Parts: structure tokens; C-alpha cells; sequence
């Protein structure tokens, strides 16, 4: 009951903040049906079928308030489970997060709506699609790929601008008059950006035949450069989300290593000969011929637990197993550094045993 | 020998229950959560894999006095001690400190209680130094 | 006759299923026969090819379901080789496979027709390029490419689609009246979509200078972000084709490995001066002086066999010779620390000498 | 004063000159300055906005040039911190530079508009742009990067080019008649380039089916060669700005190797026992019961430089592991080497002994 | 004179085949009036440019004619120079390699059409362009980064085959009767083809509402699908031009290796104290107080030609520096054996001298 | 010595039927189907060059003699016999158990009949283990 | 020894102008400062921390004289000096030419008079040739 | 010794046409196409200057007699040799077949005459195998 209430407020606030499993088919499903909010109302925008979207959108958005209400009390009734938030005071001291004021601002703007309108529909709507992260994970990998790469997209950036420039500058000289598309810089620098991008609409392109050259001359290097920070960011995404897969890696080397430490101590420290022991033994007697089964449990433990760290050992990269051995080699140094003192004594014994 | 056979039966008896001479996971969990301690249907499944021998999913006594006499120095714990205290060692440097072993010894894995850590610490702080040569400890676990 | 017809049913099965060589070539030609069949529906499909499109595909198409009748018959009384399936029962039970029924679906519903049939005729021809690929090869890749690199994929996907819903709202705000190509923002969300993809068809472009400007700021980004699942999942599809040609090849070492073994043990358990070897006699006895030239062909088949395996023991990659030479270093760990117990009697001698 | 008047001299020239932190906040104010200023223009440029945008841009461009005077006057001026350059003399000699060529003519230029135009303005205007940059470094890396690529990029162009002139001839044939976009060869070529670039404008494009199945055929191979260039470049950026990483990082390796050699040669010289080491403690003297706290200083820096040097082996690379551990192998190698001397020597002494 | 005929005809024939350094500059030069040639063609196309762009191009083509007859001439007479081919008889042999009958066919159409004809003009301009490569680097390099990412590429091809099918024939359903871009389902596969690829000529979009929604969905998959294979080509050059670039630096220390093998044996054999040595003296007196001097030299030259191996036997990689040291690492295990078989002798010994 | 010389020149008779002196490949090849084993063409050219080293397509007899003195120690297949354990050894312990040698035994390569496989485990389960150190299996075949 | 601990006690009262036992950051700096160099707060403080082993900020009695008897022998630095001075020797050669050392030791780090560099030299220049083994450097330095 | 200081000396002499004491690049050019090779200018400056220690761009005569008494075991070829050797070893076996020899030896770097190839099997040879162990080869080199 009790106890079943704080295990029960822990869980779901597991499932409403990090999700591992099912949390993210629940969160997959709020998604879905913001995502079918947002489907509805831009449907709603269309006028052949603004009466049913409209009718369908008020119903799907009133579940859609109510789902929040509710997901967001669940938020603050279980923020008193963590040992940072505790009781009404720690609910209400966790609400004062700017994520929290997110969410309260986009239900209190949602609820004074519903009891020109189309518009604060429109952002409220953008507000929780952005809401939907609840950890800036997208948009922290993308601000450290850009940090990371800053010099090629910056130089990406000012060729490509340069070359748009030039392009722009020296297709609307070639097609001053002859084009109207070109009557002014301001025109050929949209073509320009139209082109260098590949988008190409067509409502402004070159016709006479030395803008024809200067634009395909310039457009071959411009749409390279242009192209290339699609590919950086690419690349910098892979680096980044393999980065953090090994240090996870790392962590999870980390726990079974305290694991193995701690069994190893336990059984070395209950072992049945050795005295002044009772630190050890008195531990499981708290958690309770029993001697003799204790060291058995114990040694077992230290087997299973040698076995997990060892298993959590995987190389996962070259680096890894290369400081793993180094750590060997550094040994076998010292090794060898000792098997010299031992020969510099024999030698030195040997005159003394001549 | 034949007094340490006679505290083998004996913790036998007390494991094997059903006195068949095959030891269950049923009652290795029974005994388990008597001890204090509740484990998991398969982690006291590869548990057992991992003292068993003759993939029965049980153990015969042979196994068992076989584990009883199994010295860890045959176990060859040395590089896994060493590799899991560098793990621990952030610097490198071949040591780490005593407070970084009371943090640790208590919060991951299985937490030990502070008697367990004063007792890591007594027979770890031989030279009374605090920064304690992980390789040197590893080294006494295995004299 | 009898062993020559289970051999070419093994034969022609594996040419069926799994191909190497030749097999591979008259795939081909069947997916050839059936593209063509494609082909030639698109064509009649066209008003003025209608007549002679329609003539050829005919003919061509009663060459298609004859060619996959004897296919589909040759696959099942085929099916009965391996030792999964054997007999009429083990061939009946083959054919309930998911695969066998889409193929005989296809048969059913291809025949039905033959003896509006233009919108079931696509459906059969789609239906039929999916079968071409009999084991989910290509769609079991992208899978597993996608999962890989989900996190990047969805983080894509998350800001592309603010970035787009954003340029979209933004333009159509800077153009609801003087453009008539937005006077709905959903002909903004449809002019966003088509230019951050970068295909600017061109039948919805800004006209107003803010609407210009906000244009350009946002699809510059937008575009960047649309083409990064290109790049990802290049990437993921080169990583995913390494990963299974590295398996390939330490399968590959591990059948020579055991040659090795075997070979092995067989000569050092042939030899001429070791008794209780019979053991060993008695195969070479059950295969067909004689003792010597059979220690003779041991020899010989150990060397070559031993030749096989180190030359599949090829580096391919550093991890590999990373972990083979690790083995060895631990080997020098092993031997040094027997040379640190020996020097460790000596140095126990030494007292005793003196 | 005076020696306060040098500092801020070097100050301000580090700022002007290569910046590291706040004059890169000033270096990007500038930028924006600038960038403003073409904007201003682009939009002077626009026939509605040109009231305006030139009023804004007259005080914007004075604002700019008085800001580049006293930029250029600074530098010039500054330039005298530098040994290379000091006093007028030396500033004179720096300002002869290319670089400060391409300023002063700028400025030239700028002052002379100031006390047709149009182009002038927007050449100066260029001319600045490029101008900002200060260092080449976004054109020597795009050098550099395509000369590294150079074969890659030569067989892209080389494929795509003749992919380009084949599909232009043989669309222009198969629509030589029937189509008005392709009546001359020229004509063709511009819509293949425009195609292969999946610009696409729309203003000419196949409308027979024979056309159109070329056009196909031809343009998935050539929109792959033709987006090749912006793959291969990214690549080469990444590269490339990784391995000048790895050179800044291994500088600053060398830097505390220095500090770590000097450490170590100051405490094994300021040994309080050995005699003759007046050649350091004249070093303290200058600087400056005595002599010990002098020892513990040196020792107590030897042990923070060691620290530093020993943080600074950070791997940063699977090469540079591989090559610091291989350092210690050749050490390994003489000493089991050294060992093996010793063992040659205690056999030979075996039979002496016995 | 008759040797200096030979040395330049091999140096003439070097500038021919494969060229270095200023060959490449001829090389480039020849390029350029070949490519100089074809624009001037492209150039008479255009109507109000044929008189003057038709005129230079006569005078350029007879310039092209007489550059390439000698060029050709040139290689004929300089075909002796090759072991492969002498003489006469040799010369003729070479001319029947297929590249040689590509030249002399371009040759001998060339003459023909000079001493309709704009067909065969663009025919034989193409024909040339091809022969520039002369050494089939491009073509054999994009054929082996085809076959290495083949199954990759396939992949590729099937998902966004499928995907254009799909969605061309569903947004041909939902624009059957609406569209009249969309009246035949080839009319639908044009637009599919112009929209995944990312062209979008415009001149065929869907305007229905579900075809729109349907050609949002299906083209942002088929985008990426279809631009996959510029990414896996990029990918696939890069990693073909680093394996030819290793290739080509082992065969440079490969060199070197004999170098210094040759020239450690010399001086081995050249030692003044040894007998038996004529061997390599004859050599010295061949080439020819003068003993003393030769084994200088010969000493001289070790040194030397170890210095070059020694920096010939650069990193270039991990696989390289790991293969290296792990040489080495054999090296340490035999010595260590030797060791631990000494001690062994030792060990045994320690019985018998108690 | 020389009865093992006439022992090998009555080898040498029944592999070089033409008497020549020189072992043809068609010769080792009907010798091989006699004894119930069927090589390829290109098997028994890699075989003969493997040992063939006066690079003449046959054998003499010194070198035939030469194989048959050549003595497994000098070999120098201790690496390569580790390395395959190893790679049959799935875990990295440094052992094998029985049951993964019965399924390879006879599965893999050159398959073994039970008998075999039942002598390897004989020679291997020294300890009656199953879990056979394959290092100390190849040790001893060394030895 | 006790002659050692007064010469230490003599050091201690010139750091610890305080006389509290406790040598604080700022009477480092002052120290520093009279002793003719400038330290900044920082490096100061990562200074003693690398000195410091009680995390405290400051350094009592146990900890000076245990930095005073610390031999650079006990600190095990033959690998940095082996790393530091390949670092330095851009060819491997595993030496390194005199001039080098002359710009070098003048030009990084904190610079060395040149009274410095010319005893580097009086003590490296063993056999007199410049281009100094620092193999050797190191092995002397540790000896 | 004296007399090979005298040797020596008269090397010198032929070297130093000048008598100067210091040989120069066209000094050892001269020498060179006398004795019937031909060398760059760049190519000797490289050789005196991997022999140069004083940074003349000449020699003096310590130098030479260093280079005289220069034995190769203080030079340290061994790995050297070893890594041309395992080059030219294609299959890695440790040794390396003799027509492969016959080869390299007169195609590759400075091709030498069928003699010193016939004297290099001579000396390497000793086993008369043909497959010289060319870590025996540079073994002996160093012996
Ligand atoms: C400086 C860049 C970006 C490279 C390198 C220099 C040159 C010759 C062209 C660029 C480039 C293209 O811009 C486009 C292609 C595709 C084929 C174009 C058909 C003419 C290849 C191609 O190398
Ligand atoms: C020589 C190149 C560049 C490859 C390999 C050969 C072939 C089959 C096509 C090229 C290619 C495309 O040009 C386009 C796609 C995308 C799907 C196209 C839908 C028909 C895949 C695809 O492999």
C-alpha cells in the first residue's frame, strides 16, 4: 500500500522521465496523436475541408488537453519521488524548472483558448511538437556537431557565399537587359541562391547564352559547396552518437568492476581459516555449519561476478584493447625490470661465490 | 581432508534440502533469501552455470568441494583485480585514494556497509598512506 | 541415375536457393524476363505504344508464368534434398512457407487473370519484383542500417521538420496576400516540402522580398538537414556490408582451423613408433608397407593443411592482428612469470650453495 | 606608461592579429558590420526599398570606413610590437605586405566613391568580403583538400562530363523535331547540365517518350557523378581538420617536454650534496637556510611539470599509442637483449665453475 | 648523336606514356585544345554565333589535325624505345594495341570528314574526348569501387525502384482524374522519376490534396534512397585512391630495401681483413691505397642507403606500424624461449653441481 | 638410418610406380584413391608443392626422405595449433570442452570418425576434465 | 636525519611565515615573488596539490620533509625524461645534436640561462661528441 | 692502430686532393666517376652529411678515422636487414627462396653482378637449402 505507493510513484515517474522500454511506446503514442493534432489543424487550414477537420480537431484536442493535464499532475505528484524532490515543498520547488514553465505556459495558453484564434493555435501547437524532446538530446548533438566542425561549415560557408556572390553578380551583368528575370541584383542574387541550392523553381533562370556559360560555370562549384554541409553534418553526427555509445560502454565496464572488487573482497575476507574476520561476517548476519555456506555463497558470487566483468571486458575499438594491453605491457616492464635486479645480484654473487 | 569433507556435507545438507544429492536453483534461492539476500531466476541461473560443471542445472558433491577447495590463486585473478581497480584509477597513477574507496565501495555493485570498507581500508593502508597501490593489494589477495 | 538424380536435385536446388556462380547469371536473366515484362506494361500504358506494347507483352508475359510454373515446380520437388525436407511430406511442408506463399499467390492470381485487369496486372508485377529477392537480403540491410543509426535519423527528422514547419509558417505569413500560390498554409507547408528537398517544382515560390529573404535563411538550413539521412545512411550501409564480410571471413578461418586440427591429430597419431594408434589405422583401413606410405600422406596433409590456415589467417583489419598478437603477449606474460619463478629458486638456492 | 604603452601595443596586435578569444567577438562584430553594409546594398538595389536602404546605407558605409580607418591606422601602428618590425621604419616595411595592399587599395577605392557607382560600390564590396578572412585559411584548406583528392575529383569530372555530353546528344537527337526546348545542341547541353545537377529550372525538359527514357536512363548516373564532388569534399574537410589537430596537439606536447627537461635538469643540478652546481644556484640568485627552500621549489615544480607533461600523453589517436608503447618495446628489446648477455655470460662461467 | 637519338626518343616516349612532371603540362595543354575544339563546336550550334564560332573552329581543328598526326607519329617512332617493341617490326607490332586503333580510327575519320557532317564531327569529338584518358584510370576505377560496393549499390537500386513504382502508381490513383499531368501511369513514372531524383522540372506536380500528401510521404524516402549511391560512390574513391597510395608506398620501400641489402652485402664483402673478397672487388676494378678508399666508399654507401630504407619505412598507418612491431614481437619470443631453455640447462645443472 | 632408408624406399616404390625416381602427380593421386580418398587436381598441386622444392612438378628421394625425418618439432606448429583452438575456443578461457570437441570433430574440415575423436579425448582428458586445455593439448603433442 | 629535519624546520619557517603549521597559497606567492618569479593563483594551486595529500589547501610538517626525502628515484620518472627527450629527437636516432639543445632549452618552457645549458652539456657530453644519448642522460640522472 | 692510421692517412690523401684536411663534394665526385660511378651533387651531399658530424659540408680526419673503425655491430643493422629481408620474404616464412635472390639482387636498387650474388649463396648458403634463413643471413652478417 505504502510502500506499493512510493514503488508505484517511482515507476511512473520512470516511464514520464527516462524511458527505456515501454515508456517509449507510451511516449511514441502521445507523439502520435500530437503529431495527428497538428495533421488535423493543418488539414483544417484547407478550405474544401475546414468543416469535418474542424470537427474532428476539437474532439482529438480536447484528449489531447486532457491527456496533458493529466500527464503533467502525474509529472508533480511523482516529483516528490526522487531524493532531490520531496513532499509538496520538493513537487512544487521541481516545477520551477524552465521545461516545467514550457509545459504550464503552452496548458494555460491551450485551456484559455479552447474556453484570429488560429494562429495562437498554430504556436501553441509548434510549442509542445517542441516540447516533445523533454531532454534537448537532438538539439545538444546538433550545436556539438556544429561546435565540432565549425571550421569546415565556416569555410563551407564563406566559399559558397563568395560563389554566390560572384555568380549572382556576373549573370546579372550577362542578362541586364536582354533577361527580365534580371532587372535587378536583387533578383539575380535569388537566382542565385535558387540555383546554387539546386532547388531551381524556374520562375527566374538565364536565357542569354553568356549567362547560360557564367551560370553553369559557377553553379558546378556552387552546388558543391553548398552540398557539403550535408555531408559534415553527417559525418559529425556518426562520430558524436558512436563517441557517447563508448562511453556508455565505458560505464557499463565501470559498475561490474565495483561487482568483481567487492566480491573479491568478500570472499577474501571470509575465509574460514583467517581471524579478526567479524567485519564481514557480521554483515551477513545481519542480512540473515552456516560459516562454511557463507564462504561457499560467497566464493560462488565472486566466480559469477568475475565472470560479468570479464564479459564486460569486450574491446569495443582499437584503442581500447591497445591501453588494455599497454596496462599488460607496462607490467611485463616491471616484470623484466625485476628479473634484471635478480641477474645484477647473481652476477655480483658470482666473484663472492668464486 | 576428511574433517573439511564432514563441513562440506554438512553445508551440503544445508543447501541440498531435498537431500538427492542435486542441489536446485528452487532451493539455492530458498537459501538465498533466508541469508538476507533475494536473487533473480536467471541470475541464479548462470550462477549455477557458472559452478556448474556437468550441465545437469544442478551440482553433484564433487563439484562442490571441488569449488570449496578452489583457491583463487588457481583462479588467476590477478590481471581482472588489476584491470577493474584501473578502471577505478581515473589518473593512472597506480594508486587511488581512500576517499574515492568509500565512495565506490558503497554505490556500485554490491554496496558494502562501512564496516566492510574499514576493513578494506585496515588491510589496505598497510604503509598508512591512504592512496593505496591497487597492484599491491591484488598482489596480497593472492599470498 | 539414382545417386545422378538426387545430385542434380542438390544441384538445381542450390541454384534456386543460395547461388554462387552461374546460378547468380540465370537470376539475372529471369529478373531481366521480368523487368522487361515491367517494361512493356509501362509502355502500354502510353496511348500511341498501346497496340504493338500490348502484342509483345502478351507473348512475353506467357513466357513469364510458364518460366515461373517450371520454377516454382522445380523449387518444390527440389525442396526435398536437404535434410529438413525430404519426400512428398518434407516437400508439402516446405511450401507452407511465407515466401512459397507469395509465390504461389502470385501463380494463382497471374493465372486467374491470364485464362480493369490493368490495375491487378501492376499489382501482380509489383507483387513479383518484391519476390525477386528470396532472401530479405536488402531489406534486412536497411533495417538493420536504420536501427543502427536511429538516434541520428530521428534527430534528423526532428529538426528538419521544425525547420520546415517553421519556414513554412514564417513565408506564408510573409505572403498571405500578395501571393496567391499561399493563400493556405497548407500550400505553405507544400512549397516548404518541395524546397527543403531541394525538388522545386516551381509551381509555388515567394514573390515578396520578406518572403524571399525568409526563404533563403530557412532552406539553406533545411536543406542541409534533408540531405543528412543520404549521408547517414551511405555510411550505415558501407559499415553494415564491412561488419558481414568480416564474418565471412573468420567463418572462413574457422573451417581451415579445424582442418588443421584434424590433420594435425592425425599425424602426430600416426606415427610409426607409438603403440595404441589402431585407433586411428582403422580409418585409413575403412577408406580402402602401407603403414609408411600412410604416415607419408599424413605428413604431407598436415603440411598443406597448415599452409591453408596460416594463409587464412590474414590480418583484414588491425583489431584481428590486434587480438592475435595479444594472444601471444599473454603467452610472454605466462613464460616470463615461469622465468620469475625459476629465477626465484635460484635466488632460494643461492643461501643453500653459500 | 611607456613599458605599459608596449603591452597595450602587443595587446591590441594579437587582437588585430591572430585572435584567440574576445578578439574573435570583436573580429565577428566587424563581420557583422560589414555584412550589414552588403545587405544594405543588396536591398538598395531592390527598386521599392531603394529610398530607404540607401539612407540607412550612407551612414552604415560611413560607419564602416571610419571603423576601417582606425582599424588599418591600429595595425599600422602595432605593427611595430613584432621583432621582425619596429618602429616607423618597420611598420612601413610590414605594411608593404599583400595582404595590406589589397586594404589600402580598398580603402583608396572606398574614400574616393565616397568624397555608375553602383558597380564600384559593389566590387569594394567584394573586395572586403574577401578581405576578411585575413589568413587564407579557408583557401588553403580547400586547396589543400582538392590536390589531396585531386584524382578522385579529376574521374568524377571526367565521367561526369562525358555523361553530360552523351545524354545531351542523344536526347537532343530523340527530340530533335518533335520539341521546341532541344532545336540545337547547345540547347541540349544546357538541359543536361541543368538535369545532372538536379537543378532542374523546368524551362526545357523531354516531352517524347524516347526522350524521356534517355533522360532517365542517363540522369540517375549522372546526378550520382555529379553529387560525388560534394561527398568527396566533405571527407577531405574532415580530414584535413583533423590532422591539423593532431599537429596542434602534438605542439603542445612539445612545449611541456621542454618545461618537463628543464624541471628535471634544475632539481638534478640543485642537489643540496653534489658540489659544482653553482651554474643553477646563479640562475635563483639573479631571479631573487636559503638553499633548502630553494631545493624544495625546484623539486616541488619538477613534480607539477611532470604532472603536466605526463597529462599532456594524452593518445588522441590509435597511432600515437601504438607509437609511444612502441618506444617502450625497442626498451624491452635492449633489455631482454641485455639479459641475454648476462645468461651468456653465467653459461660460460657454468663450465669455469665446475 | 646516336645515343643521345636514343635517350631522347625514351624520353619523348616517357612524355607519350606515362608522364611525371612537365609531360603532364604538355599533357594538359593538349587537353585544353581538344576541349577548346569541342566548345567551339557546341559554339557553331548556336545559330546567331555560326559564322564566327564556325570559322575559328576550321582554323583550330586543322591546328587540332596537325598536333594530333604528330603526336601520333611520334608515339609510332618512339614505340622502339621499349624492350617490348624495336624496330620496325616492333613499331607495328605496338600499333595493333585497341587503344592505338581507337586513334587511328579518330585519325583516319578526322582526315576523311576534313579532306550531314555534324553528326560525325560530335561522333568523332566524343571519341577523342574518351581516348584522353590513354590509360583506362578513371574507368578501372570507378569499375572496381562499383564491384567493391556492389551489394550496397544493388540495395540501393531495388528500395528506391520499388519506392518510385509505389509512389508513382499511388499518386497516379489519387490523381487519375483530377491532374491531367497524370493521365497515363508513364506520365506518373516521368514525374516520380523528375521528383525522387530531386530534379523537378514542374512540368508535372500533383494538385490533389491526397496525392500531394502521398508524394510528401513517399519522396522524402525515395530522396535519400536516391541519393545514397553519390555518397557510397564518394565513400568508395576515396578508400580505392588511399589503398593505390599505400600500394605504391610499400612498392617505394620495397626499393630502398634491395638498396640497402645490396650495399650491406658489399660492404660485408669488402672488409680489408677477410679472404675470399675478390668476388666484390673485381667488381670495384671493373667499374675502375685503392682498397682502402673503395672500402670508404663502400662503408660510405651503407651508411647512406641505410639512413634512406630506415625513412623509407614511414608509419603510413596502424596495420603497417603493427605488422612492424609485431615482427619484433616474434623476434622477443624467440628470445625469450632461448631464455627460458637456458635457464632450463640452469635449472638442471643446479642437481648436479649440489 | 638405414633401415628406416629402405623402409622409405619401399614408401618411395609404392607413391613413384614408374620406378623413375620422380613422383607424378597422377602417381600420388591413384595412391590416394586406392587408400579411399579422392583428391582435385589443384589440391594434390598445392600438396606436391608444398613439398616440392626443386621446383620441378615431383619429389626426389632426399626430399622425400626429408619429410619423413622432419619431426613435428621443427615444424614449428605451436602457434598455429593455439591459434586454432582459440578460434574454436568461443569464451577465451583457455580450454574446450568436450562436448564442442565431439560436434567439430566430425563436422568440420576432414570429418573424424568416433574413434577419433575418442583417442583425442584420451590423449587430452589427462585430467578427466572435458574442459581440455588446448594449450596444454598442443604442449604435449609438441612434447 | 635530525641534523636534516632542523635544515627542514629552517625551510618550513621561511615558507610558513604564518607560523601556524600551514603554508599557505598566498605565502607561496610571496616567497615566489622574493625568489624572483611570478606565480599565478592557479598554477600556484595545482602546484600544491600536486604537493598536497591531506586536501586541505595547505602543507603541514610530515608532507615537506616527505617531498624532501622523496629521491627522483622513488618518482619513477625514466619514462617522461625517455619521452620528453624523443619527443625532442625529431629523428629517432635515439640521440639528439647539441645545437638542438642549445635553441631548445633557451627556447621552451621556462628558458635556461645559458650557464644552464652550457652544465647540461659539461654532464651529457661524457664522450665529448654533442650528440647526446638521452638514454643515457636518463639513466645517469636516475643513478 | 699506427699502422692503420697511416692506411688511414693515405686514404685521406687520395680523398683530400686539396691536402686542405677537409674532402669536398667535387673532391668526392672526382674520386667517384674515377672509380667508374657516377653520383648528384645532392645524393653526396646526403652521403657526407649522414657521414658529416661537424656541419662543414667537408670532412675532417677524426671523422674518417671514426667512420674507418666503425664497426657495423655498433651501427645496428640487424633489424634493418631483418625488415628488408621479411620485404623481400613474400610469404613470411622466416627465409626466402634463392632465385628470388638471383632476382633482387641484380634488378633492384644498386644491381650487382652475377658474382656478388654467387658469393652472397656462398656465404648464406651454409645449410645448401636455397631457402636461406635471412635472419640467420644478417646474423652471421653481424658475427
Ligand atoms: C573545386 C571543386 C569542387 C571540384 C574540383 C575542380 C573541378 C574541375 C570541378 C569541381 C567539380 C564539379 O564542380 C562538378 C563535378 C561533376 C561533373 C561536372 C561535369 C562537367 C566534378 C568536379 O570535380
Ligand atoms: C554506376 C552507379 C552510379 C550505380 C550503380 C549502377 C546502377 C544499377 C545505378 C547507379 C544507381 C543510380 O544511378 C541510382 C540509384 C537510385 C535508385 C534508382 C531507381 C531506378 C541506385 C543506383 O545503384
Amino acid at each position: 500500500r505504502n510502500a506499493f505507493y512510493r514503488k508505484l510513484q517511482n515507476f511512473l515517474y520512470n516511464v514520464l522521465e527516462r524511458p527505456r522500454g515501454w515508456a517509449f511506446i507510451y511516449h511514441a503514442y502521445v507523439f502520435l496523436l500530437v503529431f495527428s493534432c497538428l495533421v488535423l489543424s493543418v488539414f483544417s487550414t484547407i478550405k474544401e475541408y475546414e468543416k469535418s477537420s474542424e470537427g474532428a480537431l476539437y474532439i482529438l484536442e480536447i484528449v489531447t488537453i486532457v491527456v496533458f493535464g493529466v500527464e503533467y499532475f502525474v509529472r508533480i505528484w511523482a516529483a516528490g519521488c526522487c531524493c532531490r524532490y520531496r513532499g509538496w515543498r520538493g513537487r512544487l520547488k521541481f516545477a520551477r524548472k524552465p521545461f516545467c514553465v514550457i509545459d504550464i505556459m503552452v496548458l494555460i495558453a491551450s485551456i484559455a483558448v479552447l474556453a484570429s484564434a488560429l494562429r495562437s493555435l498554430r504556436f501553441l501547437q509548434i510549442l509542445r511538437m517542441i516540447r516533445m524532446d523533454r531532454r534537448g538530446g537532438t538539439w545538444k548533438l546538433l550545436g556539438s556537431v556544429v561546435y565540432a566542425h565549425s571550421k569546415e561549415l565556416v569555410t563551407a560557408w564563406y566559399i559558397g557565399f563568395l560563389c554566390l556572390i560572384l555568380a549572382s553578380f556576373l549573370v546579372y551583368l550577362a542578362e541586364k537587359g536582354e533577361n527580365d528575370h534580371f532587372d535587378t541584383y536583387a533578383d539575380a542574387l535569388w537566382w542565385g541562391l535558387i540555383t546554387l541550392t539546386t532547388i531551381g523553381y524556374g520562375d527566374k533562370y538565364p536565357q542569354t547564352w553568356n549567362g547560360r556559360l557564367l551560370a553553369a560555370t559557377f553553379t558546378l562549384i556552387g552546388v558543391s559547396f553548398f552540398a557539403l554541409p550535408a555531408g559534415i553534418l553527417g559525418s559529425g553526427f556518426a562520430l558524436k552518437v558512436q563517441e557517447q555509445h563508448r562511453q556508455k560502454h565505458f560505464e557499463k565496464r565501470r559498475n561490474p568492476a565495483a561487482g568483481l572488487i567487492q566480491s573479491a573482497w568478500r570472499f577474501y575476507a571470509t575465509n574460514l581459516s583467517r581471524t579478526d574476520l567479524h567485519s564481514t561476517w557480521q554483515y551477513y548476519e545481519r542480512t540473515v555449519g552456516l560459516k562454511v555456506s557463507i564462504r561457499a555463497v560467497c566464493v560462488m558470487r565472486f566466480l559469477v561476478s568475475k565472470r560479468k566483468f570479464k564479459e564486460s571486458l569486450r574491446p569495443y575499438d582499437v584503442m581500447d584493447v591497445i591501453e588494455q594491453y599497454s596496462a599488460g605491457h607496462l607490467d611485463m616492464l616491471s616484470r623484466i625490470k625485476s628479473l634484471q635486479s635478480r641477474v645484477d645480484q647473481i652476477v655480483g654473487r658470482g666473484p663472492a661465490i668464486t | 581432508t576428511e574433517e573439511q569433507i564432514a563441513e562440506f556435507k554438512e553445508a551440503f545438507s544445508l543447501f541440498d534440502k531435498d537431500g538427492d544429492g542435486t542441489i536446485t536453483t528452487k532451493e539455492l534461492g530458498t537459501v538465498m533469501r533466508s541469508l538476507g539476500q533475494n536473487p533473480t531466476e536467471a541470475e541464479l541461473q548462470d550462477m549455477i552455470n557458472e559452478v556448474d560443471a556437468d550441465g545437469n542445472g544442478t551440482i553433484d558433491f564433487p563439484e562442490f568441494l571441488t569449488m570449496m577447495a578452489r583457491k583463487m590463486k588457481d583462479t588467476d585473478s590477478e590481471e581482472e583485480i588489476r584491470e577493474a581497480f584501473r578502471v577505478f584509477d581515473k589518473d593512472g597513477n597506480g594508486y587511488i585514494s581512500a576517499a574515492e574507496l568509500r565512495h565506490v565501495m558503497t554505490n556500485l555493485g554490491e554496496k558494502l556497509t562501512d564496516e566492510e570498507v574499514d576493513e578494506m581500508i585496515r588491510e589496505a593502508d598497510i604503509d598508512g598512506d591512504g592512496q593505496v597501490n591497487y597492484e599491491e593489494f591484488v598482489q596480497m589477495m593472492t599470498a
